[PDB]
């Protein structure tokens, strides 16, 4: 975790304690969703979060709860360090075949199926290995930009 | 003689980089120059070679070798005449004015005789020529004997 | 020292001076601790920075202490001073072998192994010379950010 990964964690545990006290309760969790477009969120979801906690979720049980569940998170420029090593000759996005022999022949983190996996969401370019730098958007940030 | 300067004693260890008290013979050179004297490179060559010296194998050195050294190279600081350092580069190019044109001096410090660097000949025009492309060497030559 | 670094270090003086009488004693420290979330800090951690005085820790006794270990301390104004001379064009991140040339070449301070240990948390960009102010930002606040 480096320092500016854990202030926007802090400025998201704010947007989410609308009460600022510090710990974030099934209120906030519900006046947050509200405000964001959320009028049916239920009941059941918001004790399902609390239930990933042994406690209230103050600023540093949040941060332990996105440390367990991000152990292999990886910053973008770190992501297209990796992928400028890659590439070394810049620019060109790496060929698709390329990515799937260099994950499975290096490590089993890289084995086929999961590979197939990589392709279905993170689309052709992405999946093939040819574009490069939307993969590392959307690992550090979720969703379809 | 001492006069002796001991000063010269105390640059040897800002030169050494590994606090040994010896400086190697290819740094012998650079430094008769930060001490005040400037032998041509081919002169810092030969009396190397002639003393069976040679630059091309590793080298150590002892102040006992370099005091002498530079001792030998303080008599030939009477060739620095400025008289004949402004009348080359009058030479160098026409009219009543002295202006050499900015490529002319980059290429012939670089190229013709001890061949210097590009990258040390524009750390020596920087400030010196303006954007007209004309070096006054009047200044030039006197800012270069300023150091 | 320069007189808003040692606002700076008086300002620290007093959040870890809780009880406010002007020498901070191992209850301070260990109540500074757990007030940042340290539930864990061992009494040993509290007495090796004790060891480092030799007397108790007032204002002027914390700032010859800060002192004796910052002899080289450099504010982030004039490392970017130092920086601006090294690129005199402005904007760009000055290349990887040029910083390593010029800090071996120019000082024995820049020798190279100390130059691997620069590159090694300093990272790639900081490491290499191209980025720039990141770790100025770094050598006057540690970790990182």
């Amino acid at each position: 975790f480096d320092e500016t990964e854990i202030e926007d964690f802090k400025e998201a545990f704010t947007v989410i304690d609308q009460n600022a006290d510090g710990i974030i309760d099934k209120d906030d969790l519900r006046e947050t969703f509200a405000a964001m477009g959320r009028l049916n969120v239920k009941n059941e979801e918001l004790d399902a979060m609390i239930k990933e906690a042994s406690g209230p979720i103050n600023f540093t049980v949040f941060l332990t709860m996105f440390g367990e569940k991000l152990k292999g998170a990886d910053p973008e420029d770190v992501i297209m360090g990796a992928f400028k090593v890659l590439d070394p000759d810049g620019k060109g996005s790496i060929k698709k075949s390329f990515l799937e022999e260099l994950l499975t022949t290096g490590g089993g983190r890289f084995t086929p199926e999961e590979i197939k996996n990589m392709w279905a969401a993170f689309p052709p370019d992405v999946a093939g290995n040819v574009d490069y730098k939307n993969i590392c958007y959307v690992i550090t940030h979720g969703e379809d930009a | 003689s001492k006069a002796a300067a001991d000063d010269f004693k105390e640059a040897f260890l800002l030169f050494d980089r590994t606090g040994d008290a010896k400086i190697t013979a290819s740094q012998v050179g650079d430094i008769a120059r930060a001490l005040g004297q400037n032998p041509t490179n081919a002169e810092i060559n030969k009396i190397l070679g002639n003393p069976s010296k040679e630059e091309m194998n590793a080298a150590a050195i002892t102040f006992e070798e370099f005091l002498p050294m530079l001792q030998a190279a303080a008599n030939n600081k009477d060739q620095g005449t400025f008289e004949d350092f402004v009348e080359g580069l009058r030479v160098f190019d026409k009219e009543g004015n002295g202006t050499v044109m900015g490529a002319e001096l980059r290429h012939v410090l670089a190229t013709l005789g001890e061949k210097m660097t590009e990258e040390e000949v524009e750390e020596l025009m920087k400030g010196q020529e303006d954007s007209n492309g004309c070096i006054n060497y009047e200044a030039f030559v006197k800012h270069i004997m300023s150091v």
